[PDB]
């Protein structure tokens, strides 16, 4: 995990850093839910625009992961699904972890029965 | 005897609401029409967590027939039932539990999006008499097995304007969620199954092979998914709190997904998406003025459907 | 045909294996003889749960028979089985599904604590009876509808050292926990379904009446809490992790509780509580010394229980 | 509810005004789960010593609200179950809402199947 492989301090730096130097971009952390069974890449970390919306950042997931269109997913932030259609700025505004990135998570949707 | 037995069930239920809950609506229950699309684990599941509810009119569509490992994991189907075809050996087997059960059984496919048409006549046929199973029953439960055959009946059964709760499993979890309604004096609709991602469903089975995914899962996820399916629409059924959204059988959540890993349930809820493929005003406008034809090009061209939802509008705007 | 049928079965359950959890063990849950003390709607949906996961030894005990109102409720009988015997017709049920199945039903009483001993002898017998089925099964689920009718089975399955689950229901809400084990290298014993209270189990059925208690329950928590006890049991079942509380099928928690008004789940804990009046080192005692002659007694005094693990000592206490 | 019929401030000095009063007991506010099938009393306020367990505390619960013995029952603080063995102080040290009192639940135990 990334912050299971960094610290608070270094973490709320990094946060601060990006707001400065970017205040258009967003500091998002993107990686698939521990038990799903979908493709996952070394780039967990993203500064997506402000006003991109969630549908917009979800293609970019599942584009940059090399998802097949076959196949769908969903995304946690905090354990809730975001609107697809609101703006990663508002989300940031109410999901942001105290250290300044928003953690997002991704994973296989549910399709037996 | 049929009668003796009738009333045992019968006082059963009414003991639970004279008793517990007096508030409780039974009857309302007992009258709905439920078109289960789905005759396998969840459908038998869901299916049995019906009945003890007092539902009577229970309807199932599923084309396939019943294979050697199908009895273990879908509860309505033995060993012996292996080959015969599941939506009527399923329907007969609710009456082996409760006779006096209005269990039918249609042998029905879904016309799944994304897949070439082979029979446009015979396919067509197939739509139409869906619609009509939509439109008689009062609740639909959509219990198929892959994203494509649950985007018709998510349609036609907003069209028809029914009730629908959407259940569907993955190897450690679960989703269970009632698609929102459109109303014209609410400003206010819930989203549909579709409206989580935005590529337009597409056929997934034909090119998939053991390295894409394998289609177990573990048993719990059904039995689980089922009871709370069933659970949420008998709650849904009662009348909601004034000031609240709650009922006599407490609250009505919009999506329900749990994980087996970490013993968990979460209760979520999401707006309807614009730009969705199976709910966006687009897409229904388009149903509404062209019927058969419209859908028939969605069918065999998933990418069209995301022409007229807007989803392309939208990763085109990022494109640039 | 029943080669290429547990063919099948068995393939499904080692898909799961290799392409999703290479670590799953499921020869340890295959080979693991499960003993069911209750075969109701718990019983039946828990045993439903097992086949699934590929339990291959099942063995019910109840001495009950089919009522009209049992088959919508409890998935293992059917309208026609009225009348008939339930354990024996259970394990029947279960071959109809998967002829390989080893199941028997054991038609056995459990004697009651708190009820007056009617055959010394004949309760005798059935005495020694359970406690060599405990002995020979590895897992033992608790699924009786009655707080006394769990005492017994929870003492003898502590001193014979295995691993219970037990079940138990309430009209909008589920337990599921598994007790714990006295382990002479652990000074860490978790708790017991009667850990939790400070009154010794007793006769609550003959004085009953629609007054004290309804025994109906919403159909959704016995689907529920049998699955959830199933997946507990196959986890449980798993080579822990060494730093953690969790195994390749994810967390063992020690009691699990659902509600179904607020679709929720809670994990939870709770030590071994040494005034329990089955589990408390003081009733392990007088079982070891006793045997019979103890249980006869505590059995038809449930007063006598208390004062002898010490629950009067601390009433007693308060009391001045 | 006691809460639903008390602000923090009013329910915040009652708890001080009982700790500078009594520091031996504990304020205890004791109240049946929403959906539980089980007896209750209009005495939801209780101060007891800190030495009594939580078993003799569940004693009390059930003795002044008239419950048979034939029937059980367990308790929830903070959607959790307290050691039946543990001190009632222990239990307020660590279960204590901000506003002085420690909230109990009791409901009836579950045994159907
Ligand atoms: N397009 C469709 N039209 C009608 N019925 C369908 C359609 N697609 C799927 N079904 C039915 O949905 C049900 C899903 O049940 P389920 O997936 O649990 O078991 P299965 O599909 O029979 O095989 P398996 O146990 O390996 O999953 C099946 O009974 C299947 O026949
Ligand atoms: N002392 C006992 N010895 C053996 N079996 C028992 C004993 N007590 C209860 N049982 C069995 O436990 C099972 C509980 O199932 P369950 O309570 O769900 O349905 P039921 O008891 O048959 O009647 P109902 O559906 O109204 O509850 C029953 O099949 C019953 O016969
Ligand atoms: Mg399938
Ligand atoms: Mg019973
Ligand atoms: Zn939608
Ligand atoms: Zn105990």
């Amino acid at each position: 995990t990334f912050k299971s492989e960094y610290p608070f301090e270094k973490r709320k730096a990094e946060s601060e850093r990006i707001a400065d130097r970017f205040p258009n971009r967003i500091p998002v952390i993107c990686e698939k839910a521990e038990k799903s069974d979908i493709p996952e890449i070394d780039k967990r970390k993203y500064l997506v625009p402000a006003d991109l919306t969630v549908g917009q950042f979800v293609y970019v997931i599942r584009k940059r992961i090399m998802l097949p269109p076959e196949k769908a997913i969903f995304i946690f932030v905090n354990d809730t699904l975001p609107p697809t259609a609101a703006l990663m700025s508002a989300i940031y505004q109410e999901h942001k972890d105290k250290d300044g990135f928003l953690y997002v998570t991704y994973s296989g949707e549910n399709t037996f029965g | 005897m049929l009668k003796i037995a009738d009333q045992s069930v019968d006082l059963n239920l009414k003991l639970m609401k004279w008793r517990i809950l007096p508030d409780l609506n039974l009857d309302i229950i007992k009258n709905t029409k439920v078109l289960l699309l789905g005759a396998g684990t969840l459908g038998c599941y869901v299916s049995r967590a019906l009945i003890a509810w007092g539902v009577r009119k229970i309807t199932f569509v599923d084309n396939g027939t019943v294979s050697y490992s199908n009895p273990v994991r879908q509860a309505l189907y033995n060993f012996e039932d292996c080959g015969k075809p599941k939506a009527e050996l399923a329907a007969a087997s609710l009456k082996r539990i409760f006779p006096l059960m209005d269990a039918t059984g249609v042998k029905l496919s879904i016309p799944m999006i994304g897949h070439k048409l082979v029979n446009e006549e015979a396919q067509h046929k197939d739509f139409d008499r869906l619609r009509a199973l939509i439109k008689e029953h009062d609740i639909i439960f959509l219990l198929v097995d892959s994203r494509e055959s649950r985007w018709l009946p998510s349609l036609l059964s907003n069209i028809e304007n029914k009730t629908v709760i959407n259940a569907a499993l993955g190897f450690d979890s679960y989703l269970v969620m009632r698609h929102g309604n459109r109303d014209e004096q609410s400003s206010k609709q819930l989203g549909c199954y579709f409206c989580h991602d935005v590529v337009a469903p597409t056929d997934s089975l034909t090119d998939r092979t053991l390295d894409q995914m394998c289609t177990v899962t573990r048993p719990g996820v059904a039995m689980m998914a089922s009871s709370l399916a069933v659970e949420l629409m008998t709650s849904l059924l009662q009348t909601k709190y004034s000031g609240s959204e709650t009922t006599v059988l407490g609250d009505i959540p919009h999506q329900i997904r749990g994980f087996l890993h970490n013993f968990s349930i979460l209760k979520l809820e999401t707006p309807a998406y614009e730009h969705c493929p199976a709910c966006s005003p687009k897409v229904i406008e388009a149903f509404t003025d062209l019927g058969w034809e419209f859908v028939k090009k969605a069918l065999e061209h998933p990418l069209y459907l995301e022409e007229i939802s807007g989803l392309s509008v939208i990763k085109q705007e990022v494109e640039r």
